[PDB]
C-alpha cells in the first residue's frame, strides 16, 4: 500500500536557484508512453 | 485524510523501510500524478482513501478522486520553476528555462534537470505560481544527463 505525505505549498519562490540549459530535441512518443530520440 | 491543497510525497512500505515512489499535486480535491509512480494502485491519506479517477498511461497521467484539474501551460518564452520534491530532502523551487521537444503532433516544453527518480510528479510553475506541467517522463540525451517533458493532462 501507497500513501502521502504534504510536502509543501505550491508557489514560486524569487531568487531560487537558477539552473539547466534549454536543449531542442527530436523526440517520439510511443503507445506505451516511453519517450526516445530520433536521428 | 489530509486534503489541502500543495505538493505531496508518494511513499510505499512495500518495499525496505519507507521509500519515496514520486510526488504529486493535490488541487481542487483532486490528487495528480505521474502513471509510472502508482500503476494506478489505490493511494491512502492517514486514514482515508484515493480511488483513481482517470488516467492514460501514454500521457503517463493519473488523477485520485475527480478529473484532471490542471490546465495552466507554458507561454513558450518565459522561465519556469521545478518545485523539486527529493527522496528524504526538503521541497526546493529549481529556476530553468525549458527546451522543446519537437514530435511528430506537435512541440512540448521540456526541462533539463535530473533529480532521482522517486522525484517523478514534481510540479513544474508558471510565474504566478499555476501547475503547467509534472516533471518525471523524458529521454536521456548523448552525455547521459536527462531530460524531461513538461507533461501537463486536458481540463475536462
Ligand atoms: C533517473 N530517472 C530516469 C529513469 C527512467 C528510466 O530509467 C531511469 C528519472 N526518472 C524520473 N524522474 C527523474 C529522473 Cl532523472
Amino acid at each position: 500500500d501507497m500513501y502521502i505525505e504534504r510536502a509543501g505549498d505550491i508557489t514560486w519562490e524569487k531568487d531560487a536557484e537558477v539552473t539547466g540549459n534549454s536543449p531542442r530535441l527530436d523526440v517520439a512518443l510511443d503507445e506505451s508512453g516511453d519517450f526516445s530520440l530520433v536521428e | 485524510g489530509e486534503t489541502t491543497d500543495g505538493v505531496y510525497r508518494v511513499m510505499t512500505r512495500r518495499l525496505l523501510g519507507s521509500t519515496q515512489v514520486g510526488v504529486g499535486v493535490m488541487q481542487e480535491g483532486v490528487f495528480h500524478t505521474m502513471w509510472h509512480v502508482t500503476k494506478g494502485a489505490a493511494l491512502r491519506s492517514g486514514e482515508g482513501r484515493l480511488d483513481p479517477y482517470w488516467g492514460d498511461v501514454k500521457q503517463d497521467l493519473v488523477s485520485y478522486c475527480g478529473p484532471w484539474k490542471l490546465d495552466a501551460a507554458w507561454d513558450g518564452l518565459s522561465e519556469v520553476q521545478l518545485l523539486a520534491v527529493p527522496p528524504g530532502e526538503r521541497a526546493k523551487n529549481i529556476q530553468t528555462l525549458p527546451g522543446i521537444f519537437k514530435t511528430k503532433d506537435g512541440d512540448i516544453g521540456a526541462v533539463a534537470l535530473d533529480y532521482p527518480a522517486g522525484t517523478s510528479g514534481s510540479p513544474i510553475l508558471d510565474k504566478c505560481g499555476r501547475v503547467i506541467g509534472l516533471y518525471g517522463n523524458g529521454v536521456v540525451i548523448k552525455n547521459g544527463s536527462y531530460v524531461s517533458a513538461i507533461t501537463q493532462g486536458k481540463r475536462e
